[PDB]
DNA sequence: CCTGCATCCGTGAATCGAG
DNA sequence: TATAATGGGAGCTGTCACGGATGCAGG
């Protein structure tokens, strides 16, 4: 866009790129019900992790 | 596809203020038809709603009383002008309508850069916000004068162009 | 532009809250017949007619004007909704 | 003298200092006097206003003798067909440049109030590329497949084109029309993609309380000189203006607090301090680091670029973001034919 | 077709109330 | 301000024997210059009858 | 019959059934007029007494939605069928005089 | 007025008949004027010959014939009939055993005939069959995008006739053949043809490492019959490999002349490409009991020779106009005639084995319906069958020269790509590189060049002047693209003294590439610069000074020009303006030399040299397809002596034989108070006073009284519950009188229909009882005036049932049509444009005193913005303004040929001569120089526009030569601070007017399933709020405005009824309910057996149907 | 027996107008 | 309600570039 003479805030691109990194992949289930290779949202897996690692699991 | 929505050819309106747009009396009559009916009954142009609507359905049955009544109707109220394609949020903007003779919509020059609309035959749609809530949203958030900068770059989106630049530069 | 729009944006934490306040106040006024207004007789928004100047039929104009006065209270959980409604109908019959 | 840029900076500064309403009145005023003065200015367009420089003929002769010298260097087998092709393109490119600069130098010196030059300088209408086609040589046209023709259009729109030059021109013109007609379907498609992936992103809370941030570089590591140099102005402005500092930055005897919404002048100051060498990168609250669920927060976002003030909670950012990204893509595709 | 959760549809600003000082005092004392 | 032709219903008609269409005849009647000698006279209805 | 999915134009963006209006569902004008008629009729029946208006409301079927004979209305109010027919004549005649003076229900004649 | 022309180019041949691609094609396909015995084998005749005879009883074909049309042209346009002719066919039924011969002439229905101008009439509507462009049949070799050194061989027959065949060398060594999505070794197919390892070794052995992959010992191990059976098992799996069955399939797939058909053009193309000759148009033959090869061996030869790198073998450009051909109207209609005739043949074969095997006649055995349906299908619901553009004569003229890549057998919009959409070097002189739609069809839809015609094979040929040595022969040679690529063709503007080439180094073309070459190497020469562009592009003066893009606009907009009542020919012409009105049948001319007897508005009677009296009825005020009034106006007086080909009556948009698409107005190029801001245009009120840009438009209003099971629909003056004031202009039968004025709401034709059965609501029952008036039995369904329309009724056509001559479609009693016209002046919003691409709308109509004016007191007509010129790069209108100014004061018009037109110094000369008339008049009237002229001159010599020191007259002349004059602002009296370019420009009023477009809707019709408002002005529909407009509201954050559009203003039923009720009661709008379209989504998802439940926070089901969907 | 590459099938391909 | 009749018929060939699943030979 810069080359075409378009001033556009990086902010907006950051919004979309943020949505691209919204998902993660499991490398090890641990004590969870998740499977190796299963893909899920990062927020949900950090919510599960805070519910597990605080449970002692 | 929605009700209370018209469409006509746009025409430059240099005389208009930034918050205004020209609108045909014919379009305004139909777009505000129920409002016009109530206001007509409030005055002495018709006994009730049924007779008033029967009156409007014939062109030769129209007298100047319904025009001045319509003037009382749309006062303070605004409409929404939209120009396809709608590429960003300023593709729709709120304007206070100014009733004009003719079948054309007058558009303020400075927003022609925001709509990306020239007058080589372009058309525009006119949507009428009904509720007081929708009216408040348009007059505050969507009003043309209330949006002077681009949400993209932060730079002035409504700025002097063409004739204006030429004259001041001269 | 709407009169004193910058002051109105300064009154609230978000411009959409301003929109809600204006809309709801305009609803109160339109329903109660403009007799619950805090606008003094000289502050009443007028409209030029062929006869003479009458009051502005647009309730939204009244709402933003009342908001400029600073005689209104805006916020959340200030009063039971049913109480506010029936009390406003008590003071100003509709 | 007032032109597009100076007037633009005026509108922006008026918006900051005096607010929306007064700026709107300024806009109506500039509109009025602008129109009123333009109509009595006397600006017209005749065929004599496209001034063909005396240099053009000389550059044509020079290019022709250089052309035959390349042919002289070809028929003897000194260079390849690819080599003569690249040298012919380079020749007519340099010739084109020399002619264009000759047009505008002649305009500035001899006819400084000439309509074409006025509408170009003020930014009221055209750019040197179009004006060149009116006065100097049209330049090189390209084959629809790509690349470029060996034979350029030597004429102008004032001199009149040969039917061959017009035909070669129709090749490129068709591609331009096809761009605004068909190619736009790709950009608009991308726009809808961006919307659907960002549609649920809204400013929800004031602060997510994240201790994280991003480092916005003020210097780019060049490959040419292999040393970090200052980035372009507008680029840094696009990455700093309307943002919020997550760390305090103190340069040039100025304190920039944590949570400070960087104004345009704050950014300009940071650039000048970068030229001083006191700071090489700027810590800032970013949506990349924001931990607000189902959207972003007010502090991580920053200014609502339309109001140049802290973003109102409730503003649908994701839609605006998607729109503002896809809009220039589609819009520029419509302007390919210009 | 419901009210979208943004702008005037955001729960942050949606439940805001308006009251004139005359009615304000009327309910306060009662 | 007004024109009536016998056996002619509207402006878009065509008169038998007459080369000019009604629209053209009316257009020619626009060019007509009629002077009123009497200032008290605000309207005049002319008559025309010709054939062959 | 012909298909509603019949192509209109050389593009695929238009269908035949898109140009066909619904004749069944009442337009907002119809529903509003019907409501205005019911309100104006009740405004007209309030220019009568409650008894002589109830005779008519039971006679033409405004209430309950049933038209009754003179024997049933007489079996309800407790008077003779000729008294009921007399009351309905008086009520209709009063509504005629009310109509001749007010000029309200005239526009609803359709 | 005097007509002065320019140019040194003398074009030998005149332009060919412009409508020749229609008329000459269709006639060639019919041969209706050709005696059946002397008929050749083409079109309809070829269709009969190819479909006949029928094997199994033997039905044979003899000859056909076409009778005369049951009705004339205008009678068909009137009665909504089809212009056609009866088709009879001589058939003799011959029994192959008995020898019984029964001969009869059967009737096959009617065949639509083409009018003189080249159009058709389908059910009362003029229609143009647009020619189609496609890949020519034959053998092409295209490089394989996968493997660089390998190539793809393609064998293509005619569309719909036979499959495409792909020959490709696989990485495993063996050559493959692809037919009907099936691949197999080509070796097997070669074996079936009777080929051996010997023949292929001696023939293909020239190229090593190639034919060895073609060598397979297991293939030659089996006889031709065995290989045939093997091949059938490959192409037809599951189907029993019976010998005669395999023979039937393979023969029908390849050798059958009836099923598989190469083009006669494709036949020649294959012959020239492979250097061989083909007996028939099939790839193979069935002769002496087996299959004999024709095409496959030479193709495989060329393919292997191509892969090896053997000289003399090239690939093929598929966008080359030597490999692309045109299917005209005749061939398209013939192809569909072939299909329908084939279906009729299937009916014959079916009915022969049925019924009596003894007693049958050609009449009994023939069913005409398949043929009728096929022809009627092609002329109606086909894509290439389009609504005729009758806007102006040029519109239809261009329409008949349109070329489409779309339609059946063509390209799909998604199957297109921009490779075919581009311009090729072969488009030179054949297809216009300028004219094209700027819509989605860009590149696909094009126009034919002027001097170009289409030969019998279907390719486009262009004329070229013969050049031998230095002498240029007056003879012309029309060449194909492949043939043109052979020679060196110079330019048309190359210097010629007599017939001899003058230049030392001429500009020429070798295979599209420009080359500076010697006159001794020149083989041919361009006939004229005019051959490169289309007809419309030829109507643009100073074309070489315009950008190609705006030239596209100019060519397209001239098609959109509405015929004005005071329309005049352009002051600056190109020369083709007369010829256009000639080839188009708008005008009217005299057949032979003679004198004029009668002159009238209705008719023109002329006595010729023959002495015979010929009367020409004139078309007057007839509504076209677009509504533009088409009338012919007499241009001769009684007793006028004319000659052969002299003008009798000027048609629509024509002035003295010349084309008049607009009007010559005095223009001024200057900014004006922002009223011309961004392409906007300011006009004078004087344009309305003298009725410039005024045109008549007619509209057709139809109504049908039909038979209902509830009772008949009656058209009468009796309409229930109406005032006499509304029944004013109606006659006693219910029709409005001719000549009356109608406005929106008025009744054109009154009609009554019995009410649908329904219990009248108790409110209505009481209301009837009160008013003492029984409910009328009928109901008012009248044809009224649509909002924003109206005018004066000029005609009324009433058709009924029971009265002679007229019978309507079943159920319909009487059909009544009303023709309402109107004269439209120029108003704010209408679209004005010139020939150079400059376009815009009227933004302001100033009173004459506000208008900028000349020193002599003459006000300008149009105020154009100079800002529109530089960015758009069209300087043609500038020169048109200059020469228009010189021609304004000299009082003469001009002809400036494209690329050969007038050049600047000559225009300076004419301007100077005009200046003498301008100022010489002033100084002769005893008037010196104006003081404001002095100030203007001062600022002018500061502008460097005039030389300082010279007398004001010398300076004013110096400005006038530049095209600029002194202008006075009407509002001030003060002059404009600078000199302004002023002159006459030819400006047109386009078809796009605010009267046709402006629309507004409160509430109206809603769709059936979706229950959302309809669309379009015609249906009184609402405006579409797309998902992008939703995004716009979302981005704004306006939730209640969006919720409005999604519910109350569209899809919510209860909400919108309560909304309308609230507004007319003065009450605020109600809270929006759940949309109906979502309920439709729910039930449509339930139809897919997917349960969709709306829930609360307690996860307990919520019923949005409110108990109506639950038992 | 398991990774890697070739290959198959199914899915997309801007907006609004009118038609 | 009865001679006997016993495996179909027309294909649409000039888009393209992606993700993901199937299957193949190769280490
Ligand atoms: N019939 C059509 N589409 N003509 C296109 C046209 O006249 N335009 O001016 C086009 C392109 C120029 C050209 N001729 O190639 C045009 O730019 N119109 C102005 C705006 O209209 C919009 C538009 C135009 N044409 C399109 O095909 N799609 C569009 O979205 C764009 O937003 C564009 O910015
Ligand atoms: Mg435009
Ligand atoms: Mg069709
Ligand atoms: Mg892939
Ligand atoms: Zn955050």
């Amino acid at each position: 866009y810069r080359a075409q003479g378009v001033k556009l805030h990086d902010k907006h691109i950051e919004i979309v790129v943020r949505q691209m990194m919204k998902y993660v992949e499991v490398t090890d289930p641990g004590d969870s019900r998740l499977l190796e290779g299963q893909v899920l949202e990062k927020w949900d897996v950090e919510a599960l992790n805070e519910r597990l690692i605080a449970e002692g699991k | 596809r929605v009700d209370y929505s018209g469409r006509s050819v746009i025409v430059v309106g240099p005389q208009l203020k930034l918050h205004q747009c020209g609108l045909p009396k014919r379009m305004a009559l139909e777009l505000f038809k129920p409002f016009l009916l109530k206001k007509m009954e409030e005055k002495g142009i018709a006994p009730n709603v049924k007779a008033a609507r029967r009156m409007l359905e014939r062109q030769r049955d129209i007298k100047d009383e319904v025009w001045d009544a319509l003037e009382e109707v749309i006062h303070g109220k605004v409409v929404l002008l939209n120009r396809a394609p709608t590429l960003h949020r300023l593709g729709i903007q709120a304007f206070q309508p100014v009733l004009v003779e003719g079948q054309s919509i007058q558009l303020h020059p400075l927003v022609c850069e925001a709509f990306n609309a020239d007058f080589d035959g372009d058309q525009m749609a006119v949507h009428v916000p009904l509720s007081s809530f929708a009216q408040a949203e348009a007059r505050i958030q969507m009003l043309s004068a209330h949006n002077l900068l681009s949400p993209a770059s932060g730079e002035p989106l409504a700025k002097p162009s063409r004739d204006i630049i030429l004259g001041l530069y001269y | 532009a709407e009169p004193g729009i910058d002051k109105l944006f300064g009154m609230v934490d978000s411009k959409y809250r301003l929109t809600v306040v204006v809309a709801k106040r305009a609803q109160q006024l339109l329903r109660h017949g403009f007799k619950n207004t805090v606008l003094e007789p000289e502050e009443r928004p007028k409209m030029q007619t062929l006869e003479g100047l009458f009051d502005d039929p647009n309730a939204v104009t009244w709402a933003m004007k009342e908001l400029l006065t600073g005689r209104l209270v805006f916020g959340e959980n200030l009063v039971p909704e049913d109480r506010l409604q029936k009390e406003m109908e008590r003071l100003y019959p509709v | 003298p007032q032109e597009k840029n100076s007037l633009k900076d005026l509108v922006y500064q008026a918006f900051l200092r005096l607010g929306m309403e007064k700026t709107a009145r300024l806009l109506d005023a500039l509109k009025y006097y602008g129109f009123t003065f333009s109509t009595t200015s006397g600006i017209t367009i005749g065929i004599d206003d496209a001034v063909i420089p005396e240099e053009k003929k000389q550059y044509l002769e020079e290019a022709d003798r250089k052309l035959l010298q390349i042919e002289q260097a070809y028929e003897m087998g000194f260079l390849t067909d690819r080599e003569r092709y690249d040298q012919i393109l380079q020749l007519w490119t340099e010739t084109t440049e020399k002619v264009t600069q000759a047009v505008f130098k002649n305009f500035e010196e001899n006819y400084p109030f000439n309509p074409l030059y006025v509408m170009a300088q003020s930014g009221a209408r055209g750019n040197p590329q179009q004006i060149r086609q009116l006065c100097g040589l049209r330049g090189l046209m390209q084959k629809p497949s790509g690349e470029t023709f060996e034979v350029p259009v030597r004429s102008s729109f004032r001199e009149g084109l040969t039917v061959l030059e017009y035909f070669i021109s129709s090749h490129g013109a068709r591609k331009g029309g096809a761009d605004t007609a068909l190619r736009t379907a790709d950009s608009g498609y991308l726009t809808r993609k961006l919307v659907d992936v960002t549609h649920e992103i809204v400013v929800r809370e004031a602060d997510c309380g994240t201790t994280n941030y991003i480092s916005v570089p003020l210097f780019q590591p060049d490959e040419v000189t292999r040393s970090l140099r200052l980035r372009k102005r507008a680029d840094i402005e696009a990455g700093l203006y309307g943002r919020v500092l997550a760390r305090e930055v103190e340069v040039l005897g100025v304190r920039l607090e944590e949570g400070r919404y960087l104004s345009m002048d704050d950014v300009h100051l940071l650039i000048k301090a970068a030229e001083a060498g006191e700071i090489q990168e700027v810590p800032v609250r970013s949506p990349l680091t924001c931990q607000t669920r189902y959207g972003v927060c007010q502090k991580c976002y920053g200014y609502d670029l339309s109001m140049a003030r802290p973003v109102s909670i409730g503003e649908a950012v994701g839609i605006v973001a998607a729109q503002s990204i896809g809009e220039p893509g589609t819009q520029l595709t419509m302007r390919t034919f210009h | 077709g419901r009210l979208i959760p943004a702008g005037t549809g955001s729960d942050f600003v949606r439940f805001t109330q308006v009251v004139d000082q005359k009615t304000l005092k009327a309910i306060e004392e009662a | 301000t007004s024109v009536y032709i016998e056996d002619v219903l509207h402006e878009f008609s065509t008169i038998p024997g007459v080369k000019e269409d009604v629209v053209e005849i009316i257009l020619n009647l626009k060019e007509l210059v009629v002077r009123f000698l009497n200032p008290s006279l605000q309207t005049v209805t002319l008559l025309l009858k010709a054939e062959g | 019959p012909v298909s509603l999915e019949t192509p209109i134009g050389d593009e695929k963006d238009s269908f035949y059934g898109d140009f066909i209006p619904d004749e069944h569902l009442p337009s907002p004008v119809d529903a509003a007029t019907q409501s205005l008629l019911s309100e104006e009729l009740e405004k007209a029946l309030s220019k009568l007494s409650e008894r002589e208006a109830m005779v008519l409301k039971l006679r033409k079927g405004l209430i309950d939605g049933r038209e009754h004979t003179l024997e049933e209305v007489g079996a309800f109010f407790g008077v003779t069928r000729e008294r009921i027919r007399q009351i309905e004549n008086k009520a209709l005649r009063k509504l005629k005089y009310h109509e001749s003076r007010t000029r309200k229900l005239r526009d609803f004649l359709d | 007025m005097e007509i002065k022309r320019f140019g040194r180019i003398r074009e030998v041949i005149p332009l060919p008949p412009l409508t020749e691609i229609q008329v000459e094609s269709y006639r060639r396909a019919l041969q209706a004027d050709v005696p059946p015995e002397k008929r050749e084998n083409v079109g309809i005749q070829a269709a009969f010959r190819e479909t006949f005879p029928i094997e199994e009883l033997v039905l044979d074909f003899l000859e056909y014939r076409l009778g005369e049309p049951p009705f004339p042209q205008d009678e068909c346009r009137e009665k909504d009939l089809t212009y056609q002719a009866p088709l009879y066919a001589r058939l003799q039924l011959i029994h192959k055993d008995t020898g019984l011969i029964k001969e009869d002439e059967v009737f096959l229905g009617h065949i639509p005939l083409m009018t003189e101008d080249g159009s058709f009439i389908i059910n009362g509507a003029d229609r143009v069959i647009v020619s189609q462009i496609h890949r020519s049949p034959g053998v092409y070799f295209t490089p394989d995008p996968a493997r660089p050194g390998r190539y793809i061989a393609s064998i293509i027959p005619l569309p719909k006739r036979g499959p495409w065949i792909d020959l490709e060398v696989e990485p495993n060594g063996v050559v493959s053949m692809k037919v009907n999505k099936r691949k197999f070794p080509l070796v097997l197919l070669l074996r079936v043809l009777g080929y051996d390892q010997e023949t292929l070794a001696r023939e293909l052995g020239a190229y090593g490492e190639l034919v060895q992959g073609l060598m397979d010992e297991s293939v030659f191990a089996m006889r031709p019959e065995e290989a045939l059976i093997r091949l059938f098992t490959l192409l037809r799996p599951g189907d029993p490999p019976k010998r005669d069955k395999a023979v039937a399939y393979v023969y029908g797939l390849i050798a059958d002349p009836r099923r598989y058909d190469l083009g006669e053009a494709g036949r020649y193309k294959a012959e020239e490409k492979l250097g061989i000759r083909l007996s028939g148009r099939t790839l193979a033959r069935f002769e002496d009991g087996e299959f004999k090869d024709e095409v496959f061996l030479p193709t495989l030869r060329y393919l292997f020779a191509l892969t090896a790198g053997v000289p003399g073998h090239e690939v093929d450009d598929i966008d080359h106009l030597g490999n692309r051909r045109i299917r005209t109207v005749g061939e398209l209609m013939t192809d569909q005639f072939r299909v329908g005739l084939a279906r009729l043949a299937r009916g014959v074969r079916e009915r022969m084995l049925m019924g009596s095997e003894d007693s049958l006649t050609p009449a009994k055995l023939v069913n005409s319906r398949p043929l009728e349906a096929a022809i009627r299908e092609f002329f109606s619901r086909s894509q290439l069958s389009q609504f005729k553009d009758e806007t102006n004569p040029l519109s239809s003229l261009r329409h008949k020269r349109r070329i489409s890549a779309l339609g059946p057998g063509g390209l799909t919009r998604e199957r297109a790509g921009f490779d075919v959409r581009d311009v090729h070097r072969t488009h030179y002189g054949r297809i216009c590189p300028v004219e094209t739609p700027e819509g989605a069809n860009i590149g696909l839809i094009t126009s034919l060049a002027a001097y170009a015609r289409v030969d019998e094979l279907g390719f486009i040929r262009t004329p070229y002047r013969r050049v031998v040595g230095g002498v240029v022969t007056d003879e012309v040679v029309y060449m194909t693209a492949t043939e043109e690529d052979r020679y060196t063709i110079a330019q048309a503007n190359t210097p010629l003294e007599g017939n001899r080439i003058a230049a030392e180094r001429v500009v020429a073309r070798r295979k599209g590439e420009p080359v500076i070459v010697s006159p001794e190497e020149v083989e041919f020469m361009d006939v004229s610069p005019k051959q490169v562009f289309s007809v419309n592009t030829n109507l643009i003066p100073f074309l070489e000074h315009d950008d190609a893009n705006r030239a596209l606009m100019g060519s397209n907009m001239q098609t959109q020009a509405v015929p004005l009542i005071r329309a005049q020919a352009p002051v600056v012409m190109t020369g083709l303006e007369e010829r256009v009105v000639r080839d188009s049948l708008a005008a009217l001319y005299a057949e032979e030399d003679g004198e004029v007897a009668k002159v009238d508005g209705n008719r023109i009677v002329v006595r010729y040299e023959d002495g015979r009296l010929v009367e020409y009825p004139l078309r007057r005020f007839y509504r076209s397809n677009q509504g533009t009034a088409l009338d012919q106006r007499p241009r001769v007086v009684v007793g006028q002596r004319v000659r052969k080909g002299d003008l009798l009556a000027d048609g629509p948009a024509s002035e003295n034989g010349f084309l008049a698409l607009g009007q010559n107005v005095l223009v001024a190029i200057m900014p004006f108070d922002g009223y011309n801001f961004e392409d906007a245009i300011v006009i004078s009120e004087e344009l309305l006073k003298r009725d410039f840009y005024t045109s008549i438009h007619i509209e057709r209003y139809e109504i049908e009284a039909r038979d209902t099971k509830l009772g008949p629909e009656r058209i009468t003056r009796d309409i229930p519950h109406l005032s006499e004031a509304a029944l004013r202009d109606l006659d006693e039968e219910g029709v409005v009188r001719i000549g009356a004025e109608v406005k929106p709401g008025d009744i054109l034709v009154g009609r009554t229909s019995f009410k649908g059965e329904s219990e009248p609501t108790p409110e209505e029952r009481l209301l009837r009882s009160i008013f003492g008036e029984k409910a009328r039995d009928v109901k008012d369904t009248s044809l009224r005036v649509p909002p924003g329309e109206g005018g004066i009724v000029v005609r009324t056509v009433r058709l009924r049932r029971g009265d002679p001559g007229v019978e309507l479609k079943p159920g319909v009693r009487e059909v009544v049509r009303v023709y309402v016209a109107q004269k439209r002046k120029l108003q704010v919003g209408d679209k004005l444009a010139n020939r150079h691409g400059n376009k815009g709308v009227v933004a302001k109509i100033l009173p004459v005193e506000d208008m900028p004016h000349l020193p002599d007191g003459t006000p300008v007509d149009v105020i154009l913005n100079p800002l529109g010129v530089p960015s758009r790069m069209n300087l043609g209108q500038i020169l048109e303004t200059h020469l228009g100014l010189a021609g304004y004061f000299l009082g003469q018009r001009y002809i400036s040929p494209i690329f050969d037109g007038a050049k600047e110094p000559e225009i300076k000369e004419l301007l100077a001569q005009a200046f003498e008339v301008y100022f010489g008049k002033r100084k002769g009237e005893g008037f010196g120089v104006d003081k404001r002229e002095v100030e203007v001159l001062r600022r002018a010599e500061k502008l460097g526009l005039v030389t300082p020191g010279k007398t004001p007259e010398e300076q004013l002349k110096e400005l006038f030569l530049q095209g600029k004059v002194v202008l006075y602002d009407g509002r001030t009296g003060e002059p404009i601070e600078g000199p302004i370019v002023v002159g006459q420009m030819f400006i047109m009023k386009l078809y796009h007017m605010v009267e046709d477009k402006m629309h507004a809707r409160s509430t109206g019709p809603y769709s059936l399933i979706t229950q959302q408002p309809l669309g379009g002005k015609a249906q009184f529909g609402g405006q579409r709020f797309g998902e992008m407009e939703v995004w716009a509201l979302e981005a704004y954050g306006a939730a209640h405005t969006l919720q409005e559009m999604l519910t109350l203003k569209s899809d919510d039923i209860e909400g919108r009824n309560a909304a309308y009720e609230a507004i007319i009661k003065g009450e605020d709008v109600p809270e929006p309910s759940v949309p109906e379209s979502f309920r439709v989504l729910v039930k449509e998802l339930q139809a897919l057996a997917l349960d969709v439940q709306t829930l609360d926070e307690k996860d307990n089901p919520v019923d949005i149907f409110e108990g109506l969907a639950s038992k």
